[PDB]
């Protein structure tokens, strides 16, 4: 009657977890292959596939690769252990505005030199957040990380610029891309295509406001693992950017010393001119329109005849209650209570005060700390807010979240899935040997 | 309605050549194998030749094997037969027929479903 | 027309693009990439080994001498080869695949011995 | 008579040493050497896959059904097999190669469908 | 019935489990394990290449055109296929193996050139 016929090269695939590799044009390795330009995207006319962000292993690989590469870049850099001494800190002899009182201290200490028997007196300007007083009323302070792990100075030649990385599949595997403009991160996607390699993703690291990501094609999309579970974060993708202008308006003179045999330490020597607080500007009208759109979409998940309230984060350390980001190499911690203070019921700008830290932990880890060299001159950066990370408490109250970096990466990788190709299979025919 | 229409030749001399053709409509031409069946005026039916739906495989009754060529054009919905050396014994009606073979992923046939009107070929 | 372009098409159409997919099966920081390449190669070789065992080496379409017990799938040639896509078919005869592979292996062994005892 | 010993000889002579060359295709510090081994294997497998696609699996000399368009090289047999060396031949038809490979693949796809439609 | 289960059986019995063993040939810390996998692949490929050179590609039992010189083993069939295990046979033709492989290669090359000269 019918016989088994074996076919090889059958267009069938199964979900699979494999290793992806990097393709690009220092956030390189020089081990990323060249992009292999203009990737091809076969449309798969009648393929519907099931996607499930949050269970997507591509996120885990991006997370692990970024952390590993980050740590690798510090391996050859100077260890600042000669600086764990009792710093004698006094008030800065300059014109300080009210917003900056107590923010900077002028600290003197004895540093090591190129020779084992020679010592040098060094003074520098530190941000208050980087030091901890050991004496009660005394001017004796110590660096924040001399009781926990030693601080590594980042190499001054290595930038933190978020250069895009494309993730490519190994032979035998394929990456499927969801093109449904209204896709909410899970479930069937009616329009799926095959990319050889993903688009480049910029590894921008930030907390509560996502910067320089992709925008939604048509409307604000709210994605969450479980929208009624207050233990979950809500990722909101905007369809329009909100432009944010950040500055550190203080002309920084950077000086250096030797602390050992080819080991140099960089520090702020002095400030030219007045001392002002770092800050970021968000256009007021643009921001209010943006929230109105977010609220309209939240009302589709929550009651319609409801009240939506925005509020500032309730607690935790500076790393989780503020908007943390890298602006020109400096690490800013901006207060967003000026953005999330409103209730929505059924040429001005907003200025966000910012704090600066030189000694940071980056990742949510205990045993590592990095010293970011201060940057010469004045810093200005402009970026796009492309999405928000919110958490939820009648009336629904939402607050900024985003402490877990995997959420930043989910906002870009949500449209991709990795599958394994299984070209061998059988079917009945009327053909026999 | 399925139609097969022969638009062939007429009266020819022995040893020469004559070409037949058949136009088809009302079905997907390319989905079916086709054949020619012959009927002399005083005789029954005889199978002459068979061609696969993609045009790759041809079969012939041995009596015409070295003389006839069967072909196909799926763009023009046309079946054709070129006969050479025209034997006197080849005088007959030549019918365009649909069926006689399938393609291993299709249900089998081994019978003819549709017939044309028949071209009359005469050899003097 | 490219890799997996036929994935949404019917089996009777998709079967004509077998070479398109076949040609896309081949080709410490950096170690994980070598590990992936080695495993991709081993996977490839295992598929080739099965085709070898079943007597389908060197071809993309291979007919066999094993019949189709209707208990695996009682659908007729029309429904399989002119409606279903390969993805849907694979999800039907997923449970009854190891059985089929075992039968194909046994059939080829019987064929090899008989052939040898005929060239004797 | 060793590896590439026939490189300076004519095509009609060199063709008798195909096994001499075929057997010499197979066999942090040390990673680069692993990369070389893996790539040598992938290269080998791609050529074997290609012979399989064309229906030349398992053999060093394979005749096909693709005819020689004279536009690729109008030299006659006594000029190709009695004088030219494989190195000079390769240079002469190097840019009409990926046309020939495409034709060989298409020919085999047609050949496979016709044999299945005949085993019915 | 498992891997090498027939190792203690006679050659005429062991020849029926060839697929059992064939399927068990395929599947800084970790470098030596990666090297082992790469080398296992190269070993496998050399054996497959060799079967191809002899014209045995794709089959577990390959008859050839080379005769058995009694000077290699003057035992009869009922003393090789009924009274000996493959392990004991291997340690009897061990120092005539390269001779046989060379003859098999020559036989296949002659057959390939003769087949091509017959397709004209
Ligand atoms: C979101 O995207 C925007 C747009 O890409 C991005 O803003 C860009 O930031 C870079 C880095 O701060 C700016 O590049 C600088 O341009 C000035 C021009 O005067 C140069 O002098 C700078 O060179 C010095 O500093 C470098 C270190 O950054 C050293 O490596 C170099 O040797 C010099 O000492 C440097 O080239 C770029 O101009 C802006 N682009 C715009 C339009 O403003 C923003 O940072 C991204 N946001 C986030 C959070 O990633
Ligand atoms: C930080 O303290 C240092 C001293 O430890 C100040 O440097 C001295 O400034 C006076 C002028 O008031 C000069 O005459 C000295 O020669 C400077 N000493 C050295 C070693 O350079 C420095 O000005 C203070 N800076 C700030 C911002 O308060
Ligand atoms: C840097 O070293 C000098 C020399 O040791 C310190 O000056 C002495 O400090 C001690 C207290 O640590 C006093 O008892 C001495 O009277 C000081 N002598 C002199 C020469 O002034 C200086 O205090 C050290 N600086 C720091 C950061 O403590
Ligand atoms: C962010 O907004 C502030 C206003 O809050 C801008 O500050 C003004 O800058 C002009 C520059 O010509 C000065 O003349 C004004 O006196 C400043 N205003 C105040 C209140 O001091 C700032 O320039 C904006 N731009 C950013 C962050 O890039
Ligand atoms: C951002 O700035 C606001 C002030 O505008 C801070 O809010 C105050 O926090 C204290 C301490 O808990 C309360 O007693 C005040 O009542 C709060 N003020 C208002 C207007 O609500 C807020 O803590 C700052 N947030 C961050 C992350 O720095
Ligand atoms: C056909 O299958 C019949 C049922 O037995 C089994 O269950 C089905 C669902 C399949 O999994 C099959 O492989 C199992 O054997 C058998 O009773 C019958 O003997 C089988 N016939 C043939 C042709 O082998
Ligand atoms: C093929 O069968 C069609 C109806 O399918 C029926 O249900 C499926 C699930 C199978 O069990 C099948 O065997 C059953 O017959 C008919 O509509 C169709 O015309 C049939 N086509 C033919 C005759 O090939
Ligand atoms: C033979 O070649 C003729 C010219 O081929 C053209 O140029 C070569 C280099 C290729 O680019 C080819 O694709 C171009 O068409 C053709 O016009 C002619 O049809 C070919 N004949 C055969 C036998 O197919
Ligand atoms: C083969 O050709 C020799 C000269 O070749 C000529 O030029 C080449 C490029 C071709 O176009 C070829 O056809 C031309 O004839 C002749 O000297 C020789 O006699 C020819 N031999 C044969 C067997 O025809
Ligand atoms: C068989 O082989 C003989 C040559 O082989 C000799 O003996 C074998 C065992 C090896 O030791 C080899 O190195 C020796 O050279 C020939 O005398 C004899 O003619 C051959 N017989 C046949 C049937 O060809
Ligand atoms: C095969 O030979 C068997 C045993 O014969 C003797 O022992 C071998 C090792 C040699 O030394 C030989 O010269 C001796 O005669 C026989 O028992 C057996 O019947 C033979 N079988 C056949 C079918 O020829
Ligand atoms: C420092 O501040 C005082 C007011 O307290 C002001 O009179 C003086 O001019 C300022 N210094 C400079 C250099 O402007
Ligand atoms: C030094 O700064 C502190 C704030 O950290 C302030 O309370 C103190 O009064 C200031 N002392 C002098 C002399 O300016
Ligand atoms: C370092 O000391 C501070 C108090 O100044 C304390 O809060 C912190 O937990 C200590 N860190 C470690 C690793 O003991
Ligand atoms: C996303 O869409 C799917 C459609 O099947 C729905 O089940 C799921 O609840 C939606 N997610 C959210 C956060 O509403
Ligand atoms: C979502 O969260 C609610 C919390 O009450 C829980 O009852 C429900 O089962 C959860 N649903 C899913 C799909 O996780
Ligand atoms: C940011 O700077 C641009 C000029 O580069 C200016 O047009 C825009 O208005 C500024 N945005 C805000 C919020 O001040
Ligand atoms: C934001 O938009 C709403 C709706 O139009 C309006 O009532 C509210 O006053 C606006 N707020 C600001 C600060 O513009
Ligand atoms: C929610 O409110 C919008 C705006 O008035 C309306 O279009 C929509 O139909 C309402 N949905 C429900 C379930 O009431
Ligand atoms: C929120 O706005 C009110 C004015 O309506 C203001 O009094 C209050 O301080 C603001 N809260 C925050 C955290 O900015
Ligand atoms: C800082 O001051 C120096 C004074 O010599 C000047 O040359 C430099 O341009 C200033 N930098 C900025 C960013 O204003
Ligand atoms: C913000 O988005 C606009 C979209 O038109 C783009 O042109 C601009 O370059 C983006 N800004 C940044 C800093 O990437
Ligand atoms: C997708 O389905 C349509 C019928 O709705 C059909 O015409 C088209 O050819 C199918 N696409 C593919 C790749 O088979
Ligand atoms: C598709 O399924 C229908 C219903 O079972 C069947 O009649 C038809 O023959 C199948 N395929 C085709 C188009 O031949
Ligand atoms: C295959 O097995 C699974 C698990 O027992 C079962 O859910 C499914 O219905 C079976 N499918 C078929 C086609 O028998
Ligand atoms: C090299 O060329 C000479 C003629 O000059 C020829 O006799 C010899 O056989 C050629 N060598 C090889 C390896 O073919
Ligand atoms: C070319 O071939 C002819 C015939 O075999 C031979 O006589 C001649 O020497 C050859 N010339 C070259 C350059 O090899
Ligand atoms: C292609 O090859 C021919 C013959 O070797 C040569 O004449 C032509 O210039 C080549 N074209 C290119 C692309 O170099
Ligand atoms: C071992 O030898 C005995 C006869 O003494 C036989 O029955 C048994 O099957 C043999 N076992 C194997 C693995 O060949
Ligand atoms: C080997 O087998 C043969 C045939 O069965 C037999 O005659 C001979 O005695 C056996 N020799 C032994 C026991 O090794
Ligand atoms: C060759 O092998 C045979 C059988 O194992 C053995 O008897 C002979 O001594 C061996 N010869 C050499 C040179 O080892």
């Amino acid at each position: 009657n019918l016989w088994v016929t074996v076919y090889y090269g059958v267009p069938v695939w199964k979900d699979a977890e494999t290793t992806l590799f990097c393709a690009s044009d220092v956030w390189a390795t020089h081990a990323c292959v060249p992009t292999d330009p203009n990737p091809q995207e076969i449309h798969l006319e009648n393929v519907t596939e099931e996607f499930n962000m949050w269970k997507n292993n591509m996120v885990e690989q991006m997370h692990e690769d970024i952390i590993s590469l980050w740590d690798q870049s510090l391996k050859p850099c100077v260890k600042l252990t000669p600086l764990c001494v009792t710093l004698q800190c006094t008030n800065v002899t300059n014109n300080i505005t009210d917003d900056m009182r107590g923010e900077l201290k002028n600290c003197s200490f004895n540093a090591t030199t190129e020779l084992r028997n020679k010592r040098q007196k060094v003074y520098s300007l530190f941000y208050r957040l980087d030091i901890v007083p050991m004496g009660e009323n005394s001017t004796n302070y110590r660096l924040i990380n001399c009781n926990t792990s030693a601080i590594t100075q980042a190499c001054p030649k290595v930038s933190f610029e978020p250069i895009p990385i494309h993730y490519c599949a190994p032979a035998g595997f394929a990456i499927l891309k969801c093109k449904d403009k209204k896709f909410n991160g899970t479930g069937p996607c009616p329009s799926v295509s095959t990319v050889q390699c993903t688009h480049g993703i910029k590894p921008v690291v930030s907390t509560q406001l996502l910067l320089n990501g992709s925008l939604a094609e048509e409307e604000v999309i709210i994605r969450s693992e479980n929208i009624t579970n207050n233990a979950k974060n809500i990722l909101v993708q905007l369809n329009t950017p909100v432009q944010i202008n950040c500055t550190r308006p203080n002309n920084n003179t950077v000086k250096s010393i030797r602390i050992g045999p080819g080991q140099a330490f960089y520090y702020t020597g002095d400030i030219i001119g007045d001392i002002r607080q770092a800050h970021c500007n968000v256009s007021k009208a643009t921001w209010n329109e943006t929230l109105g759109k977010v609220v309209k979409q939240l009302r589709k998940h929550f009651g319609n005849n409801t009240i939506i309230r925005f509020a500032q984060s309730s607690g935790g350390d500076l790393e989780v209650t503020t908007h943390s980001f890298n602006c020109g190499g400096e690490f800013f911690y901006c207060n967003t209570s000026g953005l999330f203070n409103s209730t929505w019921i059924s040429n001005d700008s907003i200025t966000l005060p910012c704090r600066i830290k030189q000694i940071i932990n980056m990742w949510q880890r205990i045993g590592q700390a990095m010293y970011a060299p201060p940057i010469q001159g004045v810093i200005r950066c402009v970026s796009n807010i492309t999405g928000l990370i919110l958490t939820r408490d009648t009336t629904e109250t939402f607050r900024p979240g985003g402490g877990d970096m995997r959420d930043n990466w989910r906002s870009e990788l949500y449209k991709y899935k990795v599958v394994k190709i299984e070209p061998l299979g059988v079917a009945p025919t009327r053909c026999k040997r | 309605e399925v139609q097969l229409v022969e638009t062939g030749g007429g009266l020819v001399q022995p040893g020469g050549s004559l070409k037949l053709s058949c136009r088809a409509s009302g079905y997907t031409f390319s989905s079916f194998a086709m054949s020619w069946v012959r009927q002399a005026p005083g005789k029954g039916l005889e199978w002459v030749s068979l061609i696969n739906d993609r045009g790759g495989l041809t079969f012939y009754v041995d009596s015409v094997k070295g003389r006839f060529t069967i072909s196909r054009d799926n763009s023009k919905n046309t079946l054709s037969l070129q006969m050479h050396s025209l034997r006197d014994g080849d005088t007959a009606v030549y019918y365009c027929a649909t069926g006689g073979m399938s393609s291993a992923l299709q249900s089998s046939k081994y019978y003819f479903d549709f017939w044309g009107q028949g071209a009359l070929v005469t050899v003097s | 027309l490219g890799f997996l372009g036929a994935a949404g098409s019917t089996m009777g159409a998709a079967s004509m693009t077998l070479t398109v997919q076949a040609r896309n099966l081949l080709s410490h920081w950096g170690i994980k990439q070598l590990q992936a390449r080695v495993l991709a190669v081993e996977h490839y070789l295992r598929d080739q080994q099965l085709l070898g065992i079943w007597g389908c080496s060197g071809k993309l379409i291979c007919c066999t001498n094993v019949p189709w017990n209707s208990s695996w799938s009682n659908r007729n040639l029309s429904e399989i080869w002119d409606n279903m896509t390969w993805l849907q078919w694979d999800k039907e005869i997923s449970n009854y695949t190891q059985i089929i592979y075992g039968l194909l292996e046994e059939s080829q062994n019987q064929q090899e011995k008989n052939e040898q005892d005929l060239l004797a």
